[PDB]
RNA sequence: UGGUUCGUGGAGCCAUGGGGGAAUCUGGGCGGACCACCGCCUAAGGCUAAGUACUCCGGGUGACCGAUAGCGCACCAGUAC
RNA sequence: GAGCUAGCCCUGGCCAGGGUGAAGCUGGGGUGAGACCCAGUGGAGGCCCGAACCGGUGGGGGAUGCAAACCCCUCGGAUGA
RNA sequence: GAAUGCCGGCAUGAGUAACGAUAAAGAGGGUGAGAAUCCCUCUCGCCGUAAGCCCAAGGGUUCCUACGCAAUGGUCGUCAGCGUAGGGUUAGGCGGGACCUAAGGUGAAGCCGAAAGGCGUAGCCGAAGGGCAGCCGGUUAAUAUUCCGGCCCUUCCCGCAGGUGCGAUGGGGGGACGCUCUAGGCUAGGGGGACCGGAGCCAUGGACGAGCCCGGCCAGAAGCGCAGGGUGGGAGGUAGGCAAAUCCGCCUCCCAACAAGCUCUGCGUGGUGGGGAAGCCCGGGUGACAACCCCCCGAAGCCAGGGAGCCAAGAAAAGCCUCUAAGCACAACCUGCGGGAACCCGUACCGCAAACCGACACAGGUGGGCGGGUGCAAGAGCACUCAGGCGCGCGGGAGAACCCUCGCCAAGGAACUCUGCAAGUUGGCCCCGUAACUUCGGGAGAAGGGGUGCUCCCUGGGGUGAUGAGCCCCGGGGAGCCGCAGUGAACAGGCUCUGGCGACUGUUUACCAAAAACACAGCUCUCUGCGAACUCGUAAGAGGAGGUAUAGGGAGCGACGCUUGCCCGGUGCCGGAAGGUCAAGGGGAGGGGUGCAAGCCCCGAACCGAAGCCCCGGUGAACGGCGGCCGUAACUAUAACGGUCCUAAGGUAGCGAAAUUCCUUGUCGGGUAAGUUCCGACCUGCACGAAAAGCGUAACGACCGGAGCGCUGUCUCGGCGAGGG
RNA sequence: CGAUGUCGGCUCGUCGCAUCCUGGGGCUGAAGAAGGUCCCAAGGGUUGGGCUGUUCGCCCAUUAAAGCGGCACGCGAGCUG
RNA sequence: UGGGAGAGGGUGGUGGAAUUCCCGGAGUAGCGGUGAAAUGCGCAGAUACCGGGAGGAACGCCGAUGGCGAAGGCAGCCAC
RNA sequence: CCGAGGGUAGGGCCCGUGACUGGGGCGAAGUCGUAACAAGGUAGCUGUACCGGAAGGUGCGGCUGGAU
RNA sequence: GCGGGGUGGAGCAGCCUGGUAGCUCGUCGGGCUCAUAACCCGAAGGUCGUCGGUUCAAAUCCGGCCCCCGCAACCA
């Protein structure tokens, strides 16, 4: 039937992206700790 | 005057829908009307807090004038009767001879081409506004200042009005739309006469769809839910309600007052409602 | 009401959200309710090295490991997936 | 985490073909005038039949599947909440 | 040595199941070490409202070409969406940006919150909505509205000429809107032609024909022609559009009003530029100076912002027009013409799928447009078929049981079974005909029946054209022919009688329940006078609602009909300025500690002292509740009647062995040969009962019962045949 | 209890004998025919239907007869539900 | 043609007495009710008296053995 | 072709009968009350509504065929 | 299994707190009435379900037995 990833670049930008993530506190931690632990890539990489 | 239809199907034997008799036009003032913004019940949180609204049918809100003191001395002229899906009464539209336009609420009895006029002078004629404190006791009004300059707030439904009862210094007594007995202050400004449209409350909407079209979502009863959703929730089969009739919420609603009780307005009520 | 060993206890002391509200040494606080006496101290302004803590970094050394062990990774690993 | 799902908001889009024939309107008739009757016109409706589209009623198959819900026959809605 | 231990390796099952839609294959020729599997040809089959074509999303070199076959491909492989290498995506007009705004997001001002942060007018951001200038053909192995060819167009800058009170983020107009139904005239698209062009063809018995086969156009500026849309002209006053205004709005006056005019689109024509088949010959070349015409069908698309009706009453802003304001009129803007200028990003390819979402080359999922022809009443249905695309990435044999999907069946016809589960029957259209009941709509396609093909003759009306011919469309009558059968294939209701439950269309447990459950119009109670009540929030702030008691919140009931009785003692709610109790606070009778004392410090009675509770009332469509024992009538039996105990009051109408009845398959009647079910009655209702509504109710139901007719492989009772295993 | 899947039906049976019928007997309050009761005997047989989920039971129509039990109240890696 | 009598009918308007209820005043131990009582109401301030307010309904005297209408039936007053 | 009638399907009218159910008539000496005839002990009758073991009662309006 | 009950003829008080059984109706005699009912005045009738125990003494308190209602008999 219908499965659950639907993929949508701009949905995927908006929600998890690197401007995203800036915005909120939460956010900001999240890119601190994926930089901590040496994290090639800190937001998921979608081409527009 | 309601019109009926044959029950050539299910929901015609009992659908009954306005006349629109007094009606002369049938697209709005374009200088007058501003987007409605529909919520569909939820606040600027995104949260709902008036629960089974939305889904209705659009609109475009008329700007209706209820400060008629704005344009003291300058007769209008009534130009059209117009429907308005924002009220349960109609709206007139006048023509001032000042040249602007403005929507009042068609009080009944209103003639289009007829001359109305607001002020302390005006003449005591359906259509008129004046402050409560010039027009004779025993009138019948509507569309009420509750306080001085701050707008027509009471008894604009179809249908409804007020009387004015008597005097006490600077106050008028009114008998308002549910039979309360209050004092309104002698400057809030009134319109004489009645709401038009009182056919509206005898309308039958015969089908679920037609509430539908209203805005108005299916209600569910919390007997049909779990205790989790209502405390009327839960029961193995049907069930009465088990305890005092109680909200979604917790407190009792068949008889619990919930007007504040120290509320400063409460030395100008005099009388609460009837029936 | 919080802090202290102190959980209302004879409950002081330090702090303070509400209310009342002084004094400038012959003034004020304290010594575990309170009073006397005898003592200690000078509240409602601020700053102040060193001795102390830590180990991303560098070096030294092991009755530390020796590729299923030792860091998740001795190797193109926070990768592939 | 609402790219699944649920509700709502904004903005667009879609619904073959056939069937039934409400009010109104026109004429006729009827009466003091009326109600009303008849014919024509009209084309209403959570109307009727049936594709697309949305469903998932009964049965059979499938059961380390083609598939972590599928396949076949059949069935419901299809101008509307 | 064991922890269904952990990690890794290797076994067992086993040469076993399987190799992914049953749309289908066969031969010849080629390449190569090697071929069922790659390439070419001929034959056969499958899709054709797609299984064809084109957009969008998502994917991201998978595109084209050379050279390859270790792995990937469910087999094979010389082949490939695989490996290696090279090549390939071209724009002022297409899409997005340098334009606008929607929800929403953000947010100078401002407000709020321990911190983090939350709000918030403007403004800004935000599109698949508004606005905006390119159509046809050719060309590459691979891009093309992008390159080239032809013919058009937009904007910006500077210049020239002509004209004007020029000038705006400010004022106004406009933009600018729904649902259904729909007129006229066109275009897309299609059918036919005894006309026009064409390589050819004569077969196997006949035809050299008015024969067969193929094709008969696309684009285009100005001008013109057809069809539409939009639109009054002038003058005086003016206090409104938050300055002004000569604009708009309001009033009076005079002309034009289904017109005309002016303007704006569509279609046709149009200088001109392109295209151009079958067949043959090697994607090409020829056909070919190709021809390019006539008639009909005809949109849901176009004219368009068209028309009509209805109620549920149907975005915003910019571009654009107009008005003025500062400022300025050496300007500036408007028009026409000329030269110059015109940036960034996408563009390959897949795209109902082997390239997207499903771990897979996965029978599933995925929005928009095109979607040809014939016949079947219509159509996107159905069968065949065009263009185009495919035979589904293991094959070859055999012809058991048994399984799946399918075909048929003597006599019987539900005897099967929990149940006609399943499968038969019926089946479209036209005509005849159609009951109870009913809310007069319905029930209804009720039920039931007749017709249905082909040929000849006679004739009625419509569209187009012309009023005629032609083509096309609805019909009527007469005579005939053939078969078992004429909706001859395919697609296409079995029906009736009677209960229960729910009025009804709707909704639901995504993935075991679609229902009697939820919803529903309708009824009632109750709260709410607006800074409403209520809800979300610490708050600010929001929803309510730019609403105002004919309104909004909550609750139960659930169309409609006829109805809804008695109890307020308990609980809830409402009313009650007395009384009773009652905390902090007030008060301070009176004691205590300490000091030489003045004093400092502690305890502390009466009394005053809110809400709440007590107390006195009200209140049932508030929570709820609605008796027992004994006796009695001139046969018996049974009690209209009576006695007494209790209660706040003792169940009313109506219904009743019921979706409720334990004893129970109660009893009686109906239906059956036979009936634990069914239907109708009775009433000792274990344990109905009146808005957790009571009793009915036409219509409706993939709901649950009972019966009947029709018909059957369900069965007696199995048999044979087909295909995939 | 780190799982021994329930009632009933269908299918397939197999055994026991405390025998329902059929065969052989004794006693009879056995005239005959037909019965009662008991003994021997397990070879074979032991029907179709209405009702209910039913096993059982009642009923209809027959019959030589319409037997009773065991096999995990036989049998769901055989089916049904 | 000219006149008259009448509660003949319809619509709208309005005037006073009375009752209930509400508010202020003043005031106290009962009010009410019957054949006689009780229920009920009243120190939470009733009944009786005065002033103000709200509302509905019916029209006293005139009034009669009267008038009007087809009957049912029609009564403050004013106008159409 | 028509055609007696036979067959299928659906209607209408009448008749008999039916578990049970409704009131009605009649019946020498049953049970309960006393509604009406006297002002019948609440004057009666009445159309309607509601109620009650029963006659009845009560509301609304009417009649005298009502007494004094 | 748990709980409550049994007393003049009928329906109920007394039991808990030991000594003494009481209310309405009915029944019997008398009055009023022409007579009956209603009404009025008087009166009788109960060893308290049964047996056993405690006690000076049992309707009364404890135990068994008989009986009557009421509740429960669940997962299975
Ligand atoms: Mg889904
Ligand atoms: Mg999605
Ligand atoms: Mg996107
Ligand atoms: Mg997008
Ligand atoms: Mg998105
Ligand atoms: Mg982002
Ligand atoms: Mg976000
Ligand atoms: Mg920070
Ligand atoms: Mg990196
Ligand atoms: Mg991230
Ligand atoms: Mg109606
Ligand atoms: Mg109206
Ligand atoms: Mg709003
Ligand atoms: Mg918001
Ligand atoms: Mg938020
Ligand atoms: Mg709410
Ligand atoms: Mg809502
Ligand atoms: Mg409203
Ligand atoms: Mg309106
Ligand atoms: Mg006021
Ligand atoms: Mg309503
Ligand atoms: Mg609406
Ligand atoms: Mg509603
Ligand atoms: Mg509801
Ligand atoms: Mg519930
Ligand atoms: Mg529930
Ligand atoms: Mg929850
Ligand atoms: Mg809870
Ligand atoms: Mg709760
Ligand atoms: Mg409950
Ligand atoms: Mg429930
Ligand atoms: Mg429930
Ligand atoms: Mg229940
Ligand atoms: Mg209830
Ligand atoms: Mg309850
Ligand atoms: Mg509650
Ligand atoms: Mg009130
Ligand atoms: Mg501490
Ligand atoms: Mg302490
Ligand atoms: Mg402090
Ligand atoms: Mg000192
Ligand atoms: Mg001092
Ligand atoms: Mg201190
Ligand atoms: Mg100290
Ligand atoms: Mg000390
Ligand atoms: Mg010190
Ligand atoms: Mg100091
Ligand atoms: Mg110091
Ligand atoms: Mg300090
Ligand atoms: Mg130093
Ligand atoms: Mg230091
Ligand atoms: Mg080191
Ligand atoms: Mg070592
Ligand atoms: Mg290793
Ligand atoms: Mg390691
Ligand atoms: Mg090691
Ligand atoms: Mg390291
Ligand atoms: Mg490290
Ligand atoms: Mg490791
Ligand atoms: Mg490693
Ligand atoms: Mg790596
Ligand atoms: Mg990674
Ligand atoms: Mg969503
Ligand atoms: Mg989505
Ligand atoms: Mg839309
Ligand atoms: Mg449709
Ligand atoms: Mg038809
Ligand atoms: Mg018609
Ligand atoms: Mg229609
Ligand atoms: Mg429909
Ligand atoms: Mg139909
Ligand atoms: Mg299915
Ligand atoms: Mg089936
Ligand atoms: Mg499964
Ligand atoms: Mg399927
Ligand atoms: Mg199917
Ligand atoms: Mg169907
Ligand atoms: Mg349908
Ligand atoms: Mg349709
Ligand atoms: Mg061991
Ligand atoms: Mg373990
Ligand atoms: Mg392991
Ligand atoms: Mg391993
Ligand atoms: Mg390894
Ligand atoms: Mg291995
Ligand atoms: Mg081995
Ligand atoms: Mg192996
Ligand atoms: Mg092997
Ligand atoms: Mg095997
Ligand atoms: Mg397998
Ligand atoms: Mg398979
Ligand atoms: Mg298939
Ligand atoms: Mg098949
Ligand atoms: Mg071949
Ligand atoms: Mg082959
Ligand atoms: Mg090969
Ligand atoms: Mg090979
Ligand atoms: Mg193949
Ligand atoms: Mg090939
Ligand atoms: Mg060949
Ligand atoms: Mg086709
Ligand atoms: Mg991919
Ligand atoms: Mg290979
Ligand atoms: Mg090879
Ligand atoms: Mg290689
Ligand atoms: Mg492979
Ligand atoms: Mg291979
Ligand atoms: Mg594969
Ligand atoms: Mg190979
Ligand atoms: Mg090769
Ligand atoms: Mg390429
Ligand atoms: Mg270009
Ligand atoms: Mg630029
Ligand atoms: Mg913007
Ligand atoms: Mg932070
Ligand atoms: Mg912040
Ligand atoms: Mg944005
Ligand atoms: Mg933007
Ligand atoms: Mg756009
Ligand atoms: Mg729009
Ligand atoms: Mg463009
Ligand atoms: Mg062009
Ligand atoms: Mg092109
Ligand atoms: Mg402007
Ligand atoms: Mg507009
Ligand atoms: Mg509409
Ligand atoms: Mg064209
Ligand atoms: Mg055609
Ligand atoms: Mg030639
Ligand atoms: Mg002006
Ligand atoms: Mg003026
Ligand atoms: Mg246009
Ligand atoms: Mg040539
Ligand atoms: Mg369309
Ligand atoms: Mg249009
Ligand atoms: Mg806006
Ligand atoms: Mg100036
Ligand atoms: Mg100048
Ligand atoms: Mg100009
Ligand atoms: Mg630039
Ligand atoms: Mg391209
Ligand atoms: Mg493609
Ligand atoms: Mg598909
Ligand atoms: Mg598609
Ligand atoms: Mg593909
Ligand atoms: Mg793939
Ligand atoms: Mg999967
Ligand atoms: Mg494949
Ligand atoms: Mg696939
Ligand atoms: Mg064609
Ligand atoms: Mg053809
Ligand atoms: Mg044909
Ligand atoms: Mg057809
Ligand atoms: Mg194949
Ligand atoms: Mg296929
Ligand atoms: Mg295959
Ligand atoms: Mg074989
Ligand atoms: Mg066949
Ligand atoms: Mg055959
Ligand atoms: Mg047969
Ligand atoms: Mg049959
Ligand atoms: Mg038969
Ligand atoms: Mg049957
Ligand atoms: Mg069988
Ligand atoms: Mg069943
Ligand atoms: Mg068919
Ligand atoms: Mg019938
Ligand atoms: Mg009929
Ligand atoms: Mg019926
Ligand atoms: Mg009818
Ligand atoms: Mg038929
Ligand atoms: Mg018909
Ligand atoms: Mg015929
Ligand atoms: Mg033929
Ligand atoms: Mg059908
Ligand atoms: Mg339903
Ligand atoms: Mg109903
Ligand atoms: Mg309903
Ligand atoms: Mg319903
Ligand atoms: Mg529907
Ligand atoms: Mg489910
Ligand atoms: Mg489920
Ligand atoms: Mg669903
Ligand atoms: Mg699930
Ligand atoms: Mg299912
Ligand atoms: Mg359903
Ligand atoms: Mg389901
Ligand atoms: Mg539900
Ligand atoms: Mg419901
Ligand atoms: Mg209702
Ligand atoms: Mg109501
Ligand atoms: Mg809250
Ligand atoms: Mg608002
Ligand atoms: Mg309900
Ligand atoms: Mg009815
Ligand atoms: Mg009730
Ligand atoms: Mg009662
Ligand atoms: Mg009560
Ligand atoms: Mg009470
Ligand atoms: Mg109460
Ligand atoms: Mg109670
Ligand atoms: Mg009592
Ligand atoms: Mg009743
Ligand atoms: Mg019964
Ligand atoms: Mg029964
Ligand atoms: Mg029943
Ligand atoms: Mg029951
Ligand atoms: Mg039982
Ligand atoms: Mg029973
Ligand atoms: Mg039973
Ligand atoms: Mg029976
Ligand atoms: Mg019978
Ligand atoms: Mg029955
Ligand atoms: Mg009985
Ligand atoms: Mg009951
Ligand atoms: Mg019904
Ligand atoms: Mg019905
Ligand atoms: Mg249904
Ligand atoms: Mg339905
Ligand atoms: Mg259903
Ligand atoms: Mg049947
Ligand atoms: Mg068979
Ligand atoms: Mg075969
Ligand atoms: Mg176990
Ligand atoms: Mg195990
Ligand atoms: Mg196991
Ligand atoms: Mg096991
Ligand atoms: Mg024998
Ligand atoms: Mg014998
Ligand atoms: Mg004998
Ligand atoms: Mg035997
Ligand atoms: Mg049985
Ligand atoms: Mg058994
Ligand atoms: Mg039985
Ligand atoms: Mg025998
Ligand atoms: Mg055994
Ligand atoms: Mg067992
Ligand atoms: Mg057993
Ligand atoms: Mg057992
Ligand atoms: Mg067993
Ligand atoms: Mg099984
Ligand atoms: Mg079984
Ligand atoms: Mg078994
Ligand atoms: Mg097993
Ligand atoms: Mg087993
Ligand atoms: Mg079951
Ligand atoms: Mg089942
Ligand atoms: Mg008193
Ligand atoms: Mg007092
Ligand atoms: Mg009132
Ligand atoms: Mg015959
Ligand atoms: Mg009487
Ligand atoms: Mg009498
Ligand atoms: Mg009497
Ligand atoms: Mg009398
Ligand atoms: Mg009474
Ligand atoms: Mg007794
Ligand atoms: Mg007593
Ligand atoms: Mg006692
Ligand atoms: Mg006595
Ligand atoms: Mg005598
Ligand atoms: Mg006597
Ligand atoms: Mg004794
Ligand atoms: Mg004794
Ligand atoms: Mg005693």
């Amino acid at each position: 039937m219908k499965r659950t990833w639907q993929p949508n670049r701009r949905k995927r930008a908006k929600t998890h992206g690197f401007r995203a993530r800036m915005r909120t506190p939460g956010g900001r931690k999240v890119l601190k700790r994926r930089r901590q632990k040496g994290r090639w890539r800190l937001t998921p990489a979608v081409r527009k | 005057a309601v019109k009926k239809f044959k029950p050539y199907t299910p929901s015609r034997r009992f659908m009954t829908v306005a006349d629109f008799s007094e009606i002369t036009k049938t697209e709005p003032e374009k200088s007058l009307v501003k987007p409605l913004k529909k919520t569909g019940g939820r606040n600027n949180q995104g949260r709902i807090t008036v629960r089974f609204r939305g889904g209705g049918h659009k609109r475009l809100y008329r700007i209706i004038d209820f400060k008629r003191w704005d344009k003291v001395g300058i007769p209008a002229k009534v130009a059209a009767i117009e429907y308005d899906p924002n009220r349960s009464a109609r709206i007139a539209l006048l023509h001032y001879v000042d040249g602007e336009k403005r929507y009042i609420i068609a009080p009944d009895g209103l003639q289009v081409g007829q001359q109305v006029v607001a002020g302390p002078d005006a003449p005591i004629q359906v259509g008129n506004a004046l402050p409560l404190r010039f027009i004779p006791v025993g009138t019948v009004v509507h569309a009420v200042e509750l306080e001085p300059k701050k707008g027509a707030k009471l008894a604009r439904a179809a249908g409804t009005s007020a009387q004015i009862q008597g005097r006490e210094g600077d106050y008028v007594i009114l008998r308002l739309p549910s039979g309360e007995l209050r004092k309104v202050h002698g400057e809030c400004y009134a319109t004489v006469g009645a709401v038009g449209n009182a056919d509206h409350k005898n309308i039958v909407l015969g089908k679920a769809g037609r509430s539908r079209w209203l805005g108005r979502r299916p209600h569910v009863r919390g007997a049909a839910m779990n205790p989790v959703d209502h405390p009327h929730g839960g029961g193995e089969g049907r069930a009465p309600r088990g305890r005092p009739p109680a909200s979604p919420w917790g407190w009792q609603t068949k008889g619990l007052k919930t007007r504040k009780r120290r509320k400063p307005s409460s030395r100008f009520i005099i009388a609460r409602r009837k029936k």
